[PDB]
């Protein structure tokens, strides 16, 4: 799924 | 690092660990997104637009008779873009639960699910000449990237006269990275289109998605075949 940018 | 050879220090593990993470996930849309729930509607509209094109315009107008939803999950696709748009529609996933628990999600639409098979990607061959759309969203992370460029190959040898495979996929800024907790890969745009276009595939279309939350990562829907 959509994912925070790490 | 370019590519899961790099990144990908044990494959056996890589898929392994994803197995198991996605096996005590619960089966709710926000299981699925990641608790990103909130935007699967935007997702689907933009899903909507982007394939409702390859089915109105002609020539060579892509038919309407079955899709594939691949790594579909309790089918969140399957349910509100691909029912509606396909006679019918098969699932494949490698989450028992999330096959189980679809029965129940898709509600008596699902009655036109025809097959839902328990597989991984990397083992599994879409039978020839069975589908009109491969859609192929939030999963192809989980594959290395070998394994991507087989399984679109074998994808491509299930498509019906003018169709298509649809991959939707999260896009990272640069090179490969690795996520530790579900255990898959984000890819650059030019890695991607290096895997697809080195894999044999036709690039037909390329969209980033709008409108989405500014904390993640871009998104993109290639249509290919
Ligand atoms: N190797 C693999 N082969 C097939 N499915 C896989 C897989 N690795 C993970 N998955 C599945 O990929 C899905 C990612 S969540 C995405 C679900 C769906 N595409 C949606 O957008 O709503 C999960 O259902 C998980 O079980």
């Amino acid at each position: 799924g959509p994912k925070r940018i790490a | 690092r370019g590519s899961t050879s790099e990144v990908i220090e044990d494959e056996k593990q890589f898929y392994s660990k994803a197995k198991t993470y996605w096996k005590q996930i619960p089966p709710t849309v926000d299981g699925m997104l990641g608790g990103y729930g909130h935007i699967s509607s935007i997702d689907i509209n933009s899903s909507r637009k982007f394939l409702q094109r390859f089915l109105r315009e002609g020539p060579n107008k892509t038919g309407t008779s079955c899709a594939l939803d691949c790594g579909a999950g309790i089918g969140r696709i399957t349910k509100r873009l691909l029912l509606p748009l396909f006679r019918e529609v098969d699932m494949v996933d490698i989450t028992e639960d999330f096959l189980v628990q679809a029965k129940t999600y898709l509600g008596e639409e699902g009655k036109r699910v025809r097959n839902y098979f328990c597989c991984g990607l990397q083992d599994f061959t879409p039978e020839p000449d069975s589908y009109d759309v491969i859609w192929i969203q939030w999963v192809i992370g989980h594959l290395t990237d070998q394994h991507l460029a087989e399984f679109l190959r074998r994808c491509k040898g299930s498509l019906r006269p003018n169709g298509i495979i649809v991959i939707k996929d999260n896009m990272a800024q640069e090179g490969v990275i690795l996520d530790d907790v579900d255990s898959s890969v984000c890819r650059d745009l030019d890695v991607v289109r290096r895997i697809i276009c080195s894999a044999g595939l036709s690039l037909l279309a390329e969209e980033r998605q709008e409108n989405l939350p500014d904390e993640i990562y871009h998104v993109y829907s290639f249509a290919l075949r």
